[PDB]
């Protein structure tokens, strides 16, 4: 249905900021030059004079991107974001022998924020015209999830991008000024819900599931992936790099209250275990070699060598996602020794709310 | 019968009917030759006779063992010698005083 | 469906002087309720190893004691579980977890993991089972009016929620009354 024509009277007000007497005076005007046009017929003529008459692309919706997840469909994704760091642009050598571009955009909302990933012609597209503190509209990405608990707006042919859009969502978006770095809360595992970000959770490792090594970049440390139509391994913020070994590290955290998965990264996982991640993988190679799958191998690793920190009481840092199938994963970024004179006094302080002290 | 628990008291607090105790102090002085130290809580001063393993003067230790009761003496034999160095000893005084008024407060609260 | 139940974390004294009670069901585990009333399934004790551990030359089982002040426990791995009792020796200061059990009417704990621990945990641990020991005692105190006024009843579901009261702590006191009871006939 086309708009009222106190509708479009609004629409004028907001993208031209005239009064409602100086456009009842302009709509009148047009009415003197064609009679046969109705009241709402003028105004949308006024509009298409002044530019505004491309009302009927709208595309209004409210998501959030806390709420994006893995593997949704791209039809779906429609959020709003200021940009907030931009990354220097990456090439890569393609198959055919055609570079191609990548550039990463750290994108924000009232929620959390999402890493846009521009690629081949999206870069020259949007990068030069994207500057830090406009918002941009994601729509059609792919969306791809970090190992940190950080989701991707993979940017592709099919993906669309509105520099500063007219959507209400902008004005809830917090201005550069106000963001400040999260610090880490406290909480307890049976407080614990999907989609918790910068938890701190002081636990026992009651089981070890699975030890095994990825393939990462040697400058950001993030997991790199394959791709097999090109030949090479390609980080999502620094293009073609040769892939180096980091370690997984998959157990569970119980604190009295309650029981969840925890993973470990790179050199926290590595100062945990004690055995560097050049060692962990020629151990799963080993295992493969046997006739045991990569899952099979890297949990007979895990209770056979690495059984040890099993009943360490130890302090884990991260987000909470929720696996399709292994529930829920405390990705833990960073992992530090219990801070025990610390520890002491949260037992105090709750011990005056019993009536002890 | 089950072997007696180590029951946690201080030099000055040694009952008579106590078989093995925990204490927790420092050493004052070595004596490597008949294999026994001297271990000071700030309450008293005990003779601990350990089997091999020898601490060194001024290091904070855990010593687990049984009263030795005789016309000799009253010393501790040692089987555990733990390093509390590192202890922080003033939360130990103070769970050791907030067990003393709240354990035996809470053991008959819900007695049927 | 997949439900872990969190390790508890109580004195060995606790644990002795508690009642085991073995689930014939397939889907249910075995749990120990302590004297005042609590459902324990894990146990998480924290002590000194008083004796050097006892390993089999087939390595089929492995068992050390555990000594925490308030009682000694046996801690048990057989088969592949037996590489825990490996890990410690006579003299260290350990945290325990696992499931309990009972051999010939005594108890003891099905090792699951077991580390050696920082003096500074030990005196954390005694702060935490202290704590948790004042919380539980003081919520069925409030849990065993309830039972004795009206028992399991919708009525008494109502009270007890409004009281901050889980529902099944009414269900674990009514359980420990039925095994005090057939201790005394
Ligand atoms: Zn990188």
């Amino acid at each position: 249905s086309v708009l009222t024509k106190d509708r479009i009277i609004e629409i004028i007000e907001r993208k031209t900021g005239m009064s409602r007497e100086e456009i009842e005076e302009e709509i009148r005007k047009i009415m003197e030059e064609d009679p046969y046009l109705s009241e709402q017929g003028a105004a949308a003529l006024l509009a298409e004079r002044l530019g505004i008459d491309l009302i009927e692309k709208e595309e209004v919706s409210l998501m959030r991107i806390s709420e994006l997840y893995p593997g949704m469909d791209p039809r779906e994704v429609n959020v709003v974001g200021r940009v907030l760091k931009k990354y220097p642009p990456r090439e890569y050598t393609r198959k055919d022998g055609s570079v191609g571009r990548v550039a990463s955009l750290i994108i924000y909302d009232d929620s959390g924020r999402a890493r846009v990933v521009l690629w081949d012609a999206k870069v020259s597209e949007y990068y030069n015209k994207i500057e830090v503190g406009d918002v941009i509209k994601v729509l059609d990405a792919q969306v791809k999830e970090s190992l940190s608990g950080l989701p991707e707006l993979h940017i592709n042919f099919r993906a669309r991008i509105i520099l500063n859009p007219d959507d209400p969502r902008v004005e809830m978006i917090p201005p550069l000024e106000e963001v400040r770095v999260a610090t880490y809360t406290r909480k307890k595992i049976k407080d614990i819900e999907a989609g918790d970000r910068f938890v701190e959770v002081r636990g026992t490792i009651a089981k070890v599931y699975r030890v095994l090594t990825y393939d990462a970049c040697p400058e950001c440390k993030k997991k790199v992936d394959y791709d097999e139509g090109l030949g090479v391994w390609i980080c999502p913020e620094h293009g073609e790099v040769q892939p180096i070994k980091m370690t997984i590290l998959d157990f569970g955290l119980d604190d009295g209250t309650g029981y969840i998965r925890v993973t470990l990264f790179g050199d926290d996982a590595e100062e945990l275990l004690g055995v560097s991640p050049e060692e962990i993988a020629e151990k799963i190679k080993e295992l493969e070699e046997s006739g045991l799958t990569t899952k099979e191998a890297a949990r007979k690793l895990a209770e056979d060598e690495f059984y040890n920190i099993i009943g360490r009481e130890i302090v884990v840092r991260g987000n909470v996602i929720e696996d399709r199938f292994l529930g829920l994963i405390l990705r833990a970024s960073s992992w530090e020794d219990v801070d025990y004179r610390r520890e002491i006094e949260r037992i105090k302080e709750e011990l005056e709310k019993l009536g002890v002290m | 019968r089950r072997r007696k628990p180590a029951v946690e008291r201080k030099i000055s607090e040694i009952r008579e009917e106590d078989t093995r105790v925990s204490l927790i102090g420092r050493v004052i002085k070595v004596d490597k030759m008949d294999y026994m130290f001297w271990l000071d809580d700030g309450t008293g001063v005990a003779i601990i006779e350990s089997e091999s393993d020898l601490p060194k003067v001024g290091q904070v230790v855990r010593v687990i063992g049984r009263i030795i009761r005789n016309e000799e003496g009253i010393h501790i034999y040692a089987e555990v010698i733990q390093d509390f160095s590192d202890a922080d000893l003033e939360a130990l005084e103070e769970i050791r005083e907030l067990e003393r008024k709240l354990l035996p407060r809470l053991e008959g609260e819900i007695v049927w | 469906s997949k439900k872990r139940m969190p390790a508890t974390r109580l004195y060995i004294k606790d644990i002795l002087e508690g009642y085991f009670v073995k689930s014939e069901g397939d889907f249910e585990p075995n749990y120990l309720i302590t004297k005042y009333a609590r459902k324990v399934y894990r146990a998480k004790i924290v002590g000194t190893v008083v004796r050097e551990p006892l390993i089999a030359e087939d390595e089929t089982y492995g068992k050390f004691q555990v000594d925490d002040g308030t009682g000694v426990i046996w801690v048990l791995g057989f088969r592949d579980d037996t590489k825990f009792a490996k890990l410690v020796r006579k003299g260290d200061l350990v945290q325990v977890i696992g499931k309990i059990a009972e051999w010939r009417d005594d108890k003891q704990i099905l090792v699951e993991g077991v580390s050696k621990v920082h003096p500074n945990m030990w005196i954390l641990h005694r702060y935490e089972t202290l704590k948790e020991k004042i919380e539980h005692i003081k919520k069925a105190k409030i849990a065993l009016e309830i039972y004795n006024q009206y028992g399991i009843t919708a009525k008494s579901k109502v009270i007890a929620k409004n009281k901050g009261i889980e529902e099944e702590l009414l269900e674990v006191i009514d359980e420990l009354y039925g095994i005090m009871m057939e201790e005394r006939s």
